[PDB]
């Protein structure tokens, strides 16, 4: 979108910032990290899914 | 290039040549020998079908036939390998003699290869591997 | 590099690996000198320091040589563009001699070069004018004068030698004499004396001998020639000395003085002193005298390049640009042609030279590019010299080696072909021979409605003429006992599988080998014998010149004695069939091809059919001497394709409806044109549909749709390795 | 796919190029004999390739004339140079291979009777063309002498039945159909009888046959005692008395113009082609074979023959050994030796030999295990699995599978010409001078920049596996000699079979070592191949030790050096098993 | 996958390919999915044993960079580690660069190690250039930042040292804000002070993307060839010209690449009105952009500026094309509401005298001086063009 | 001279490195007085800030430690 | 011989990369 506004004429700068790449899988891991942190505080660590064991 | 020379040396080591020899002293002894690339023999067989008159051949005559059958088969392998490894080594000498400036010991780096050659000699001269 | 040294390159950025340069203003031929970038930098400093209004490049360098040493330095202190093409050349000593040495050199050189410029304006300008018809006549008038001066120098060198050979001296003594000569050439540049006195000769008797030598030189140096108004000392003083006074940093510096000692030693070790003096005079005689540049351009001989190697091929070159004032180290001329290449551009790019054009700044660029374009090919030949000349001699050595080992293989083939002929006479006496070898015409199997199929009345009787692409049926009579065994078994035979297997195994018990041999005309025998002695004396001249090749002929005969299998007029043209199986009818159809197995067209003359017979039972492993040889009657073989075409058409195209009875005319005369050669000839027609005749004969004279009977049974995988396995058969059967 | 037949390359070099479609039409018709028909879907394809090859050579001409097209990053070498003249000679020869490969492969599609080659007409042919085309088909079909008399008369029944169904180009054989004379006695032995011809037209009305591929299946099973079961078509055959009413109405009509029994003993085949009386009869057979072969299937008319044919094919050495097939090989070899210079598609074997050679080739794979180059590049371009017919009749039934070997030979010939072509572009074209200066700054160093010489190849693994002192014992002196005895060659070929088993599995492991999926499989290919050889070596080592324990050659009185066959085997160590070894002990670098 | 192209109206030529750097490329957008596993892998912290065994400088830069901005400033001020100032420029919550400059000076004030004050309170010129270039990138994004930047400059020149680096960065700041006249006048003041224009500021000015913190960090690996080309072009232009011509070329290329064409022509207007002798590359580039735009976005004084710069240093064909396009756009029915370009007598005499000065040495000027004088004096008979075509054909 | 044009078979891949701020952690742990404020009036001699939330009755705390600080209802 | 070629390759690239200061003329 930063190029499209630069292309049609409304905007003088197109973006080169690649920090947004991988953020869909990154923020999904952060909420999976947070859900695991709440799971141990409530002492529910007696069963863990394999996805939870890789996150641990 | 050095992998193809190794590929050709390993090929002729395992291959097979054959050579025959007939006794020149009147006997009809014929020996056929099969010789590998290591110089060894795989099969030595004598042929007595040519000579019907027998019991006049000593054991020195039969070893002289087998010495000629091995000498013919070993020279058969050396000529077959000189046509398999022949044209590759001829194009090798064009690539190396006229391409010294593409290699690690020609041009400005010929002084390093000569320095490392003399330095390798003094380390064998410091021990008795050279002076003895 | 010429476009990059100006102001206009500031408006361009470039790729360093492959810079596509811009179109400069001097690239256009309409550009005057006022629009030149480099001239306006020189015209600005000329008004500032030289104090002269300059309107042309001709007027600039002329005013540079009119200048005073207080103004010659002041211009060159503020001038930074020494080289424009960035080619390393020897430079005047304003770019050297930092400090006070620059000023006293300018008071010395500019006053002396003004005498030389006065020497060229009227004295030498009328002498080249007198001999302007044919060039080189001026220096040939000085040629016999300098030769008598050189004989005094050889006698002075021979007196110092005291009889002993120069090669046999101690290495310290060679550098001791070479140290005196470089310091003598230093005194020729500075003091202006052709034969200066050194303090080496302290002997009073040697001083009297040197004084007779010095006065005879100065009498020769001051002896005027008739056609030229100048003496030969004043020619050396203003052309030779004035050019080396410009580069006085070569001689005053002690580091380059040690280079000239090592350069004079390598000159004197391989070349005697009598030869180096004759080549100095030849360098002055063969040459060109320049009037505008004011220099005598020598020959650049191989002795001259070894004399002046430290000036043109050493690290004495100092480049000065606007970017950097750099001192070039590690500069080295590889061969002596590089000194001839460097001094060619150095003398041609002198100011006010005749090689440089001064009409336009465009013509000054094109004259300067060509002087560096011709120099680059001279350096491209240098870098290609030591690796290609060593590759030419190495390719020459293999062709001489291949000729020697082939000459050593021919006596091994003669003794082998003679011994199999002697063993054949002993075998044919006791064995069953073949008697009737008669060539016959091919009969047509097609017959009319009234004829009987069981009679077979005709079989042909004799053939006097066999064409090239025609079939003929040969007749053989072999009385081997296996032939009469199969004649009873096949006439006994409705048919079972076990009986037909007995028929096929009896055919493979023996075979016949039929070949075709051409007679040799005695005129062609004298032609064949003339070439084989032409190579025999050619080989023997090669052997006597190279003694290593005489040793390799002894190696080849001793090696061929080990490798070759021991054995204990008409000429062969075409092998027809390898294996002719045993037949009850005793007749086979043999097709002659247009080309042989070697791949060339067959000639005409007498041809007889050679038939050899073999049996695998009594003769195992097929020895060539043990066979039954019979000969046929002589016949004539030629080509009917120029004949039958000219009789049919009475030519470059064949019509559409004419082509189909044309091949039937070829079959009526005996030639065999197949259906594959007929169908594929109709694929290449013109716009009118005309079949090409050269396309039809090339498919006829090819091995595509018809083959010989020898190559018919072989595999393409066998035929591809056929020249490879034959060469393996030649090294085991030499000759 | 479509393949060219014509020689467009020879006409274009001289300057003869066609513009309109009619000038292209004059280029495509044969001025001599053997007229060939073309379907319109093959014509517009070949017209586009004629203009594509024309525009390629015209653009190559004007580009070459301007330099007195290169790759974009490279330059052009000067003329009369060694690399450019060798490269242009490489391109000139490899182009001529590519023309002759596609032209000869177009001859394969032409004689296979492809659907894009609808008709082949023989009208400008003389007597020599009829006898020479007849000798090449009988070697191709490989059929006995009675079937050729069976085919020529039955194809006349199809041309007469399908006579209004044929176009106007097929009408010139119908003069020769009426020119076929029969036996009424000088001419009664030459020609066959009309009752034998009237038997063949009865099979057309009862089994609805119309093509040549449906003629070969009825002419085989009808001389067999079971006929109603195996020839029972999926369309039901009509009543026999109404068909006999139909053919006798056609029989008496032929008389006043000027269940039938099987035909008896026919006249021999050598008299057919060499008499002028059977010359119109021969023209029915040649045109009847070229035009009636169609892509339809004979087995879909009745699959009872598909079960009938298969049951003697497991015992074809006994069931196909008949009296007529025994006389077929003598008749085929007599016709082949009369025309030996005719370079046709070679077979180089006998009639019974090539039938058994095609039997082992189409039902099993060849054994090239002991070869280096052929087995490492062993690849089959096609296979025939759901097809098994008699190989004298499989060339008539399905000619796609019997023409597969020389078509793959032209496939490999097309690749090596293109490999010869791609090698030439580096010869003719060169990089810039500044590019080759940049390569020589990075010199070739033997340690890291060169490829290492110890890279695993196929003979590298045979050399390591023969470096074993127990295998080198059994190769030379442990086994009996292969030339002396017949059991010594059987032990040697078995030893060489298991040596090349383990060496090829180790060669295939190094090729698929970069991925982990096949590497777990190839490790199990090595372990089954190593245990095969370790079973064989330990079988022979127990053999040559125990059997030599029974010979008892006593040489202690000779005072020898104690070398022997046993005394070197017992002085050799224990046999280190190849299944016990790791990869680095069997030739892989560490 | 067909994306439109932004209208720079830049000439397609191999000479000005260094001017084509800074153009955004859709090839990078196609290359973007290949970089996704790399940026997905880089988000994770190293293990404790690797970080404890890390060297001192690496551990300091990787801990201070992950740390909050004020905590990192506190650590720097406590341990007097002034060389970690470029790290805290790149912080996750770092403010606008004037606040960062005030924080830098505050950290230098309360530092534990106090040098003499002439060297204690002096920041490196690389730091000040980076701060002002971040400010200029923000003025590109939002021009009304410029006033505070002026205030920032009003402290920095009073506190740090006025170098040509910070002056070229302030020229880029004034250019990025849309201020044409004072940017060129600061450039002329640098040229009169014999200060060289900074080549990294000249390359970043003609790259109106790429905020310089990640350029010195190097997260964009491509277009470094373009940066090197612009730096070498700046050095080449400075070898023969002053700083003001290099700065005016940078201003022209920046306003061309930001699609601000009115300020692009105001650059030429102000450079002719101020007295800056333009480089020949800039004049040729202006003529080719005039050719690309067909003289649409142009005024009468910009036409007079172009003809003055072409009579001073320019070819005959460029000047003739500019004058003919101006006379044709005057006659167009669209621009009839706009006033016509008229030359006053003094500047007309100056242009004609400079043309006659060029024509005394050049023949291509001497053949067309009459056509130039006819095009400037507004009386243009078509017979001159017909005779020109007749002489061109014959 | 130069005979051959050769390239190296080993292909190198440039490792793309970049520093991004991917983690957002902060140690928020202070020792300070935190107030419920209904009004705050910061009077230093340059800038005066008056922030008022309304109520019926207020209190006043005043701090003169650094600058005048008036807090309404603590 | 390599040292003389590589030095001329050196100083021809210094001229390509970084140009030196241009001398003075007089404008017409």
């Amino acid at each position: 979108k930063a190029y499209i506004t630069h292309a049609v004429g409304k905007g003088p700068v197109a973006s080169y910032d690649i920090s947004t790449l991988g953020s869909t899988g990154l923020t999904a891991e952060r909420r999976r990290w947070r859900t695991l942190m709440e799971k141990i505080v409530r002492e529910d660590y007696h069963t863990m899914t394999e996805v939870e064991q890789m996150d641990a | 290039y050095p992998a193809a020379v190794r590929y050709g040396v390993e090929l002729c080591t395992v291959l097979t040549a054959e050579g025959k020899f007939v006794d020149e002293r009147g006997s009809g002894l014929s020996a056929r020998c099969v010789v590998n690339g290591t110089g060894a023999a795989e099969s030595v067989v004598f042929d007595t079908a040519n000579c019907n008159g027998t019991n006049t051949t000593s054991v020195e005559d039969a070893l002289r036939v087998a010495h000629g059958a091995l000498r013919s088969a070993q020279d058969r392998h050396n000529t077959l390998a000189a046509f398999r490894l022949g044209p590759l080594s001829k194009q090798s000498q064009v690539l190396l003699f006229c391409g010294v400036n593409a290699y690690e010991f020609g041009g400005k780096y010929a002084r390093t290869y000569a320095y490392a050659f003399e330095k390798a000699k003094k380390e064998l001269e410091a021990t008795a591997a050279s002076g003895f | 590099r010429l476009r990059l040294s100006r102001r206009t390159v500031a408006n361009y950025v470039g790729l360093i690996n492959s810079p596509e340069v811009f179109d400069d203003e001097s690239d256009r031929p309409e550009t005057r000198w006022s629009q030149d970038t480099f001239f306006r930098e020189c015209a600005y400093l000329s008004e500032k320091f030289l104090k002269e209004k300059v309107s042309n490049m001709q007027q600039f360098e002329a005013a540079l040589k009119r200048a005073s040493p207080e103004a010659y330095l002041a211009f060159f202190d503020a001038f930074q563009q020494q080289t424009q093409t960035q080619i390393p050349l020897p430079s005047p000593s304003v770019w050297h001699y930092e400090g006070e040495r620059r000023k006293q050199w300018a008071e010395k050189f500019i006053s002396i070069s003004h005498k030389a410029q006065a020497f060229f304006k009227d004295v030498l300008s009328e002498d080249v004018k007198k001999y302007q018809e044919v060039p080189g006549k001026l220096l040939q008038k000085v040629k016999p004068v300098l030769a008598d001066v050189g004989k005094i120098l050889v006698k002075r060198h021979e007196r110092w030698l005291k009889g002993r050979v120069w090669t046999s001296l101690t290495e310290e003594e060679r550098e001791a004499y070479c140290m005196k000569e470089v310091k003598r050439q230093q005194m020729q540049v500075e003091d202006g004396e052709f034969d200066p006195m050194m303090e080496d000769d302290v002997d009073d008797t040697e001083l009297e001998e040197w004084q007779r030598e010095h006065d005879a030189i100065m009498k020769l140096m001051n002896s005027p020639i008739d056609g030229l108004h100048f003496t030969t000392l004043e020619l050396w003083l203003h052309t030779m000395r004035c050019e080396e006074l410009e580069t006085e940093h070569i001689y005053t510096s002690a580091r380059v003085r040690a280079i000239q000692v090592a350069a004079r030693k390598k000159l004197y070790d391989t070349t005697s002193y009598e030869e180096v003096i004759q080549a100095v005079v030849e360098s002055i005689a063969r040459g060109t005298l320049d009037l505008g540049a004011g220099v005598l351009r020598p020959h650049f001989n191989e002795v001259w390049c070894q004399l002046n190697y430290a000036k043109f091929g050493s690290s004495t070159i100092t480049q000065h640009t606007t970017t950097s004032r750099r001192q070039l180290l590690f500069f080295h001329a590889g061969s002596l042609k590089d000194i001839a290449a460097t001094a060619t551009l150095y003398y041609a790019t002198k100011p006010l030279s005749n090689s440089l054009d001064y009409a336009s700044p465009y013509k000054y660029r094109r004259s300067l590019i060509t002087l560096c374009s011709n120099y680059g090919v001279e350096t491209a030949y240098t870098t290609q010299r030591p690796l290609l000349r060593s590759a030419a001699n190495l390719a020459r050595a293999e062709d001489l080696i291949h000729a020697v080992v082939t000459a050593a293989a021919q006596p091994f083939g003669e003794r082998r072909r003679a011994a199999t002929r002697d063993l054949h006479m002993e075998f044919q006496r006791l064995a069953v021979p073949v008697e009737r070898v008669i060539v016959a015409n091919p009969v047509s199997a097609l017959l009319e409605s009234g004829a009987d199929p069981d009679e077979k009345p005709v079989e042909g009787e004799k053939v006097n003429m066999w064409p090239l692409g025609a079939k003929r049926v040969v007749l053989y009579k072999w009385s081997a006992p296996n032939v009469e065994k199969l004649k009873a078994m096949e006439s006994d035979a409705s048919l079972t599988a076990k009986r037909l297997r007995e028929i096929q195994e009896l055919k493979r018990r023996g075979f016949l080998e039929v070949s075709l041999w051409r007679r040799v005309t005695a005129q062609e025998r004298k032609q064949r014998n003339e070439i084989v002695e032409a190579k025999k004396k050619q080989v023997e001249e090669v052997v006597r010149t190279v003694p290593s090749l005489a040793h390799l002929h002894q190696y080849a005969t001793s090696l061929y004695s080990r490798i070759e299998e021991r054995v204990a007029e008409w000429e062969f043209a075409v092998l027809l069939d390898d294996r002719v199986l045993l037949n009850k009818e005793e007749s086979v159809e043999l097709y002659l091809p247009y080309r042989d197995a070697n791949g060339e067209l067959l000639a005409q003359g007498e041809y007889r059919a050679l038939v050899r017979a073999f049996d695998l039972e009594a003769n195992p492993n097929l020895h060539p001497a043990y066979c039954s040889v019979g000969y046929s009657e002589s016949f004539q073989v030629f080509d009917a394709l120029p004949q039958l075409i000219a009789q049919f058409f009475r030519v470059t195209h064949i019509p559409a409806a004419d082509f189909t009875p044309f091949c039937a005319f070829l079959r009526d005369a005996g030639l065999d044109v197949p259906l594959r050669c007929e169908f594929e000839a109709g694929q290449a027609v013109t716009t009118d549909g005309d079949v090409y005749m050269d396309y039809f004969l090339q498919l006829l004279r090819g091995e595509a749709f018809h083959q010989s009977h020898a190559q018919a049974g072989l595999t393409e995988a066998q035929r591809a390795i056929e020249p490879l396995c034959r060469a393996h058969w030649v090294v085991h059967h030499p000759g | 796919q479509f393949n060219p037949i014509h020689n467009f390359s020879y006409a274009m070099e001289r300057g003869v190029r066609a513009r309109d479609v009619k000038a292209f039409e004059k280029l495509i018709t044969n001025p001599g004999p053997l007229r060939v028909a073309y379907t319109p879907d093959y014509l517009d394809w070949l017209h586009r390739c004629y203009k594509a090859k024309g525009t390629y050579m015209d653009a190559r001409a004007v580009a070459e004339k301007k330099f007195n097209a290169p790759p974009p990053g490279m330059f052009l070498r000067p003329a009369h140079s060694f690399r450019r003249l060798a490269g242009e000679l490489k391109r000139r020869r490899a182009q001529s291979i590519l023309d002759e490969v596609a032209r000869a492969q177009g001859m394969l599609d032409l004689f296979e009777r492809q659907p894009h080659f609808p008709a082949i007409h023989i009208d400008r042919c003389s007597r020599f063309h009829l006898v020479e085309l007849f000798k090449e088909m009988v070697l191709e079909r490989s059929l006995d002498s009675n079937m050729i008399w069976e085919k020529a008369l039955l194809y006349r029944a199809i041309l007469s039945e399908r006579k209004p169904s044929y176009p106007t180009s097929f009408h010139y054989i119908f003069t020769a159909v009426e020119d076929t004379v029969f036996a009424p006695h000088p001419l009664a032995a030459k020609c066959p009888t009309l009752e034998a011809y009237y038997y063949y037209v009865y099979l057309v009305k009862k089994y609805y046959i119309d093509n040549a591929v449906e003629a070969h299946v009825v002419l085989r099973c009808h001389r067999e005692p079971n006929a109603a079961d195996l020839l029972f078509s999926n369309p039901p055959p009509k009543d026999d008395t109404e068909i006999m009413k139909a053919v006798e109405l056609l029989r008496n009509a032929d008389i006043q113009r000027g269940p039938p029994v099987l035909p008896g003993a026919y006249p021999p085949i050598d008299m057919l082609w060499r008499c002028e009386e059977n010359l119109p009869l021969l023209k029915v057979l040649l045109f009847g074979e070229f035009n009636l072969i169609v892509s339809e299937n004979p087995f879909v008319k009745f699959p009872s023959a598909h079960g009938f044919l298969t049951r003697p094919y497991s015992t074809d050495s006994s069931r196909t050994l008949a009296d007529g097939m025994s006389l077929a090989n003598v008749m085929a070899e007599k016709r082949g030796h009369l025309l030996p210079s005719l370079p046709r598609n070679t077979a180089t074997s006998i009639d019974a030999r090539a039938q058994d050679i095609r039997r082992l080739q189409q039902k099993h794979h060849r054994d090239d295990i002991v070869s280096f180059q052929k087995l490492l590049r062993s690849t089959h371009a096609e296979d025939s699995p759901s097809a098994f017919s008699s190989y004298s009749d499989w060339s008539y039934f399905n000619p796609r599978a019997v023409r597969a070997e020389e078509r793959d030979r032209l496939t490999r010939k097309a690749v090596e010409a293109l490999k010869l072509y791609d090698s030439a572009t580096n010869d003719i074209y060169r990089h810039s001078f500044e590019d080759v200066q940049a390569c020589h700054t990075q010199r070739v160093t033997e340690r890291d920049r060169t490829m290492p010489p110890y890279l695993p190849t196929l003979p590298h693994f045979v050399a390591i596996i023969k470096k074993d002192p127990h295998i080198s014992f059994l190769l030379h002196i442990g086994l009996p000699d292969r030339n002396s005895s017949e059991e010594g060659s059987a032990k040697h070929k078995e030893l060489e079979k298991r040596i090349y088993y383990l060496a090829r599995a180790l060669y295939h492991t190094a090729l698929e070592y970069h991925n982990e999926t096949v590497r777990r499989v190839n490790r199990q290919k090595v372990n089954v191949a190593a245990s095969l050889l370790d079973n064989f070596v330990e079988q022979e080592w127990t053999t040559i030790l125990r059997d030599k324990h029974d010979v008892t050659d006593v040489t202690k009185t000779l005072n020898d050096t104690q070398n022997d066959k046993k005394q070197l085997a017992r002085r050799l160590g224990r046999y280190m098993l190849f299944a016990n070894r790791s990869l680095d002990d069997t030739g892989f670098p560490t | 996958t067909q994306l439109p192209d932004p209208p720079y109206y830049l000439p397609h030529s191999p000479r000005f390919d260094a001017e084509r750097c800074g153009t955004f490329n859709k090839k990078w957008l196609l290359n973007l999915p290949a970089l996704k596993p790399l940026v997905r892998n880089s988000t994770y912290l190293p293990k404790k044993e690797e970080l404890w065994r890390a060297p001192t400088h690496e551990a300091l830069e990787t801990i201070i960079g992950h740390l909050p901005y004020h905590d990192a400033l506190r650590y720097i001020t406590e341990h007097s580690l002034f060389l970690l100032f470029p790290t805290v420029l790149r912080a996750r919550d770092a403010p606008l660069p004037h606040v960062i400059y005030e924080d830098f000076m505050k950290s230098c004030t309360f530092a534990s190690l106090q040098n003499p004050p002439e060297e204690q309170f002096a920041l490196p010129s690389v730091l000040l250039r980076t701060l002002l270039c971040m400010a200029a990138y923000h003025c590109t994004l939002d021009a009304d930042y410029f006033t505070t930047c002026q205030m920032l400059f009003g402290r920095m020149e009073q506190q740090q040292q006025t170098t040509p680096e910070v002056l070229s960065a302030w020229v880029y700041c004034c250019t990025a804000s849309g201020r044409v006249d004072e940017a060129l006048t600061y450039a002329k003041y640098m040229a009169d002070c014999s200060a060289p224009f900074d080549v990294t500021v000249f390359s970043l000015m003609q790259h109106p993307s790429l905020n310089p913190i990640e350029v010195e960090d190097g997260s964009v690996p491509h277009s470094a060839k373009g940066l090197l080309l612009q730096r070498r072009l700046g050095n080449r232009l400075h070898t023969a010209y002053r700083s003001d011509a290099v700065a005016a070329h940078g201003m022209f290329v920046y306003y061309a690449l930001t699609l601000s064409h009115v300020r692009k022509w105001e650059v030429i207007r102000a450079a002719a009105a101020l007295g800056v002798t333009l480089a020949e590359r800039t004049v040729v580039l202006a003529v080719e952009v005039f050719a690309r735009e067909k003289g649409m976005r142009c005024g009468p004084k910009t036409v007079k500026a172009l003809t003055h710069f072409l009579a001073q240093d320019g070819t005959v064909g460029h000047l003739l094309y500019v004058l003919l396009r101006a006379r044709k756009n005057e006659l167009l029915p669209e621009f009839r509401d706009l006033p016509h370009t008229t030359f006053s007598e003094e500047e007309q005499e100056l242009v004609l005298q400079c043309v006659a000065q060029r024509a005394r040495h050049d023949d291509s000027f001497a053949v067309a001086a009459t056509l130039v004088s006819s095009l400037v004096r507004e009386d243009d008979p078509s017979e001159l063009l017909m005779a020109f075509a007749r002489a061109a054909r014959n | 001279m130069f005979l051959i044009h050769f390239v190296h078979y080993k292909t190198i891949l440039q490792k793309y490195t970049f520093k991004f701020k991917h983690i957002f952690l902060s140690i928020d742990k202070y020792n300070s007085l935190f107030f419920n404020i209904s009004g705050i009036l910061i009077w230093l001699n340059i800038i005066h800030i008056n922030i008022i939330l309304i109520k019926y009755s207020f209190f006043i705390l005043i701090n003169n430690f650094e600058y005048l600080i008036i807090l309404i209802s603590t | 011989w390599e040292l003389s070629r590589d030095e001329q390759l050196f100083w021809e690239r210094v001229e390509l990369i970084r140009k030196g200061q241009v001398a003075s003329i007089g404008s017409s």
